[PDB]
């Protein structure tokens, strides 16, 4: 047993690894399994087939638009304008308060990342017969304001980059989408419910009617025509933030009286300082000085404030639900709730603290509940909402 | 492009010749194939005598056929088999037993399955009928909950689908294997498994484009759908008399 | 019939490949594995204790599961304010496009910190999935079957909270399956529930009556990543998505 | 013809070079760059909390930018003493000589000491900067749109408190730029408030009402480095300088 | 699952790094990137002229 007198070493201590970095370094962790060497496998005819890879989900055609070309469309009618890029929208008529939309599934995999830039295919499926014959124009117009998506017609589209088809016996083409900016990337459109953030497209597509439509007498007058997108061989997206989609599995929102945020659920039970432990008070806990905080209600000169719960299923129970209370300073620098028997006492304990009385007098000790109504001492259901009930004084 | 019609109409069939059933198509068959080809899996899970019948489960059968009309809206889905179900359940709704099908005897007499499939959407429409419908197949769409909004053309685009145009009136190959969290079907009630049974998911033929046409034209067309089962392999050998009759829907 | 081209008709030259940032920020964005190995947040909760518990109890449970919770939008008078205004992270937005999966996950959970006990957490896989309702974190009221209890045989580890409150785990694949179900899951059989999460955490404390009342209403919460050897196996396009400045603001 | 010369009347002999301080101090002090990756504040504050804060809630909000922000001289009644006197560090002394930069930068917080709450970091790249007005340390005091919230996608990392109170990060450049803007920057257009910082942090706690009375008027305080692969690229001579011994005392 | 059971080192703990030095060492921080072998780069006219 030799003694090291060597000098050791000097660090620094964090608490946590890097909760943002995963690709080249070696997290070290507490593995729930029993061998230290285990690791998961698939054999053998459980392997992956699909690599999780953004450029094999961008390379997918998702189906966005549907448009009825008609033969009384006359010849510039516009069929379609959209966006030059993958947040092109379809909106669901719906009647929930907030609107799905359906996206391709390169607009899916481009709201999780910041900027985006190549090319874009917008392959067009024109369902008609070999009988039908049209000519039609997808233009693209490089970058347009929003004073410029007006003033467009068939011939300002023909001064930019323009393919013109025609139909007769092949029904479907793509056209790929030049990417021309003056940024490298390019900031998405929506922002993490961030409206200062917002950003339209780099550029504009367009689709007019070059020649109407000809439909001979025994064929429909009227055509579908499908668009759909994927981003091209050229389409790349680098930096992750927070996704500007959600889910639509719970498809619910909350807009933004009741006790401060934690302070619930409560019970009405007792405390030293009030009233030496006499009386009802809300308590979030049974331990030391445990006392439901409340707001402080706006309350002008010349007018008193009292609470009445608005669903008394929901209130803390004792003797009776405690539907009524009225709110003061506890003199401990917060706001306690002191439980009434009806709404009658909590107008009349109102009357009496904003009228200039005070918590230690005796006309308020005896509108207070007594100690010996807390009975089963049962909490409220969460922090439910109370009215505020406003009279003159 | 020097046409010569004769009396038999200067065409080529396409033969799929399948143990003793042959289906003609006079056009190009519109393939999609959702996953790989499964590997075999009577190593893993079983020690009965394991055996397909390829004489008789590789066959083709009708399994639905229906009317697609020109009173159809945009997105409306036409068809929604749960194919393993859909087989027993269509011989079940011709009123009969499973035992007068050749093609479904292991399925009285086993308890599990696993094998692929192959699917022929066949539709017969005029050449002046104009529209379009997905051919899309979904692995296991009763676990899913939110499957409701998701039966679209807008979402079944997104996976790889099959697409019929009425004017083409072209065919629609569907080269399904088995992708399923077991690797075995049971046929009948079986251990902790009493409802779903052997469910993989389902193909459901929907609109893109309603069927268009001019004011005398003629109105409707028709769509079968057949089936088959290639690489099947039957495993656990039973009585007929456990297995009961599919629940209907 | 899905990836085809008829005519692609390009008017386009050849635009200059970055590799996915990887030319202008040293870092190749392509591999979506990589992206999904950044912590994302599981949930949170405050902690609320009903009834006396002995060492024995847990404090809460929830089921693993690499889709994401039944989103907690929290009370309509205290709303958890993550999941109400930016609703759900990247990993089960990744995960909704795909419909099985096989392989592991990483936990990472991080407690209070005025608090001082010692904490264990198990891992059970034993526990089967019945419906997509209570696919949540479960505050454990009460101890009727073996649920409350600290049990022997599951795989468990101890967390110092005086030497660091956060605990940093690696749940396995313990299915008896080829996957497992990716979606929002719909309960039809019961071997079906037995193929939804990999198992069923629970986090308990072993603190007594008097120390556990500065534990009340504390938050709790969990961070996950998606592991290694993780792969999502079937192509499944995306449901109906929702626009999040399009949320309404909180006017006052 | 700036640094030309028409005759060199030289009446001297040759000086012996040191190496700038190299012979005597066992160091070269040229390289620009080894300077800049000292720290030096960035800023301080004290903690402020005026409504109810919940767990996702950001307390302070910062742009960070190379060049240093606006100067927080304080309060008429309680200035800032170190910005007052000694008026600004060296980096953004020597960042007002030039005019383009690119790279990264090095991000030093040191939090209160009583204080035991894990605290949340993250950066996000998507705040443009509008206008050197409100290019400062900003308290959150209400929660409208998703600034407040504690979001999923972006790079964040959680500080232990318990362990130790400091955090070490560095910030990436992710503007999809050439450059970015050097100088106290004014506002024209939209596009040109996406390329003055690198990106935007906000640091919060995970306290509850209870435990954030202890934080309030506590100081936090914030070092920056200049980091590695960071070039400044367009030479700018220097503005009108203030000599600082010059500055009135505060007499008595 | 050998036990080992030698003697363990022996430290001095310090709670920050170099606040002042910034050339010959390796500064360990927290990276909010996503790659941790990933710098920056000057690709290929954006290039330092000035050192």
């Amino acid at each position: 047993n030799p003694s090291y007198q060597q000098s050791p070493r000097h660090f620094v201590p964090t608490g946590m690894h890097s909760l943002a970095l995963g690709t080249n370094l070696v997290e070290p962790l507490h593995a729930l399994r029993l061998d230290a060497a285990g690791t998961t496998q698939h054999p053998v005819g459980c392997a992956p087939d699909e690599d999780m890879t953004v450029s094999s989900i961008a390379s997918r055609y998702g189906l966005i638009r549907r448009v009825q070309w008609k033969k009384d469309h006359a010849k510039g009618s516009l069929l379609l304008q959209l966006d030059a890029d993958p947040f092109v929208e379809q909106r669901i008529e719906g009647t929930n308060p907030i609107s799905l939309y359906w996206f391709a599934p390169v607009g899916v995999v481009s709201s999780m990342f910041m900027q985006w830039r190549g090319s874009l295919e917008y392959r067009f499926d024109i369902i008609a017969s070999q009988f039908h014959t049209g000519r039609l124009i997808v233009g693209y117009v490089p970058g347009l304001t929003a004073s410029l998506q007006l003033q467009m017609d068939y011939m300002k589209l023909k001064s930019s980059s323009y393919v013109v088809f025609d139909l007769q016996e092949s029904n479907s083409f793509t056209f790929e989408v030049p990417y021309v900016s003056y940024r490298p990337w390019w900031v998405r459109k929506y922002g993490g419910n961030y409206l200062p953030s917002s950003t339209d497209a780099p550029s504009t597509l367009f689709m007019y009617v070059q020649v109407p439509l000809i439909p001979m007498e025994a064929v429909s007058d009227t055509i579908d025509i499908n668009v759909y997108v994927r981003g091209g061989s050229s389409f790349e997206v680098c930096v992750p933030v927070q996704p500007s989609l959600g889910l639509n599995w719970n498809t619910d929102f909350i807009l933004r009286y009741r006790a401060k945020t934690g302070y619930a659920p409560y019970y009405a039970g007792v405390w030293h300082s009030f009233n030496n432990s006499n009386s009802l008070v809300f308590r979030w806990g049974s331990a030391s000085d445990q006392i439901a905080q409340w707001p402080t209600i706006s309350v002008p000169r010349g007018e008193l404030a009292f609470l009445r719960i608005k669903d008394g299923k929901q209130a803390a129970v004792g003797t009776q639900p405690w539907r009524t209370m009225v709110v003061w300073p506890s003199g401990h620098g917060y706001n306690i709730g002191i439980p009434t028997y009806n709404a009658e006492r909590a107008r009349q304990l109102a009357q009496h603290l904003y009228g200039g009385g005070s918590l230690t007098d005796e006309k308020a000790k005896q509108l207070f509940v007594p100690a010996n109504q807390q009975g089963p001492g049962k909490v409220s259901n969460g922090n439910p909402v109370w009215e505020v009930m406003r009279a003159p004084l | 492009d020097n046409p010569n019609p004769g009396p038999d109409g200067e065409g080529e069939v396409e033969l799929e010749k399948d143990s003793n059933v042959v289906l003609t198509t006079q056009r190009d068959p519109s393939t999609s194939i959702p996953a790989p080809v499964s590997v075999k899996w009577s190593r893993w899970t079983s020690n009965d005598v394991v055996d397909d019948y390829a004489t008789i489960t590789s066959r083709w059968y009708q399994i639905a056929e229906f009317v697609w009309s020109k009173d159809d809206p945009f997105d409306k889905e036409l068809a929604r088999l749960i194919l393993p179900r859909a087989l027993l359940s269509s011989i079940e709704a011709n009123s009969d037993a499973i035992c007068d099908v050749p093609n479904t005897i292991p399925f009285k007499v086993h308890a599990y399955w696993r094998g692929d499939m192959e699917v022929r959407v066949q539709i017969n429409s005029n050449k002046f009928q104009v529209g379009q419908l997905q051919a899309t197949w979904y692995y296991s769409d009763h676990e899913n909950l939110n499957i409701s909004s998701k039966r679209s053309v807008y979402g079944f685009s997104q996976m790889d689908h099959a697409l019929i145009s009425a004017s083409a009136s072209n065919e629609a190959k569907l080269v399904i294997p088995f992708k399923h969290v077991y690797p075995f079907l049971p046929t009948r009630i079986v251990p902790d498994w009493t409802t779903g049974i052997l469910d993989m998911g389902a193909l459901n033929i929907r609109v893109i484009a309603p069927l268009r046409m001019s004011a005398t034209g003629p109105t409707t067309c028709n769509v079968v759908v057949f089936i088959k089962l290639n690489n099947s392999e039957f495993t656990g050998t039973s009585s007929g008399k456990f297995y009961a009759s599919q629940i209907r829907a | 019939e899905e990836s085809r081209n008829t005519t692609v008709l390009d008017t386009t030259t050849t635009l200059q490949s970055s590799g996915f940032g990887r030319a202008f920020f040293g870092e190749a964005f392509n591999d979506l594995k990589t992206l999904m190995r950044r912590y994302q947040l599981y949930g949170q909760l405050l902690l609320s204790v009903t009834t006396d518990k002995d060492i024995d109890h847990c404090m809460f449970t929830f089921p693993c599961l690499p889709q994401g919770l039944a989103l907690d939008i929290g009370s309509a008078g205290s709303p958890h304010e993550i999941f109400n205004r930016c609703r759900d992270g990247i990993i089960p937005l990744i995960a909704s496009g795909y419909r099985f999966y096989r392989g592991d996950l990483r936990y990472k959970i991080v407690f209070p910190s005025n608090v001082n006990s010692n904490i264990w957490v198990q891992h059970r896989p034993d526990r089967r999935l019945e419906g997509w309702s209570a696919a949540k974190i479960v505050n454990c009221d009460a101890v009727s079957t073996g649920q409350g209890v600290y049990n022997h045989g599951y795989a468990s580890h101890i967390q110092i909270t005086r030497v660091n409150n956060v605990i940093e785990l690696e749940v396995p694949f313990y299915n008896a399956t080829c996957y497992n179900y990716l979606q929002a899951f719909n309960a039809s059989s019961a071997a079906s529930s037995y193929a939804v999460s990999l198992g069923e955490i629970s986090v308990g404390f072993q603190a007594t009556s008097d120390d556990i009342a500065s534990i009340v209403n504390k938050p709790v919460t969990i961070y996950y990543s998606i592991g290694d050897g993780m792969q999502f196996s079937q192509w499944v396009g995306y449901q109906p998505m929702m626009i999040l400045d399009q949320l309404p603001a909180p006017v006052v």
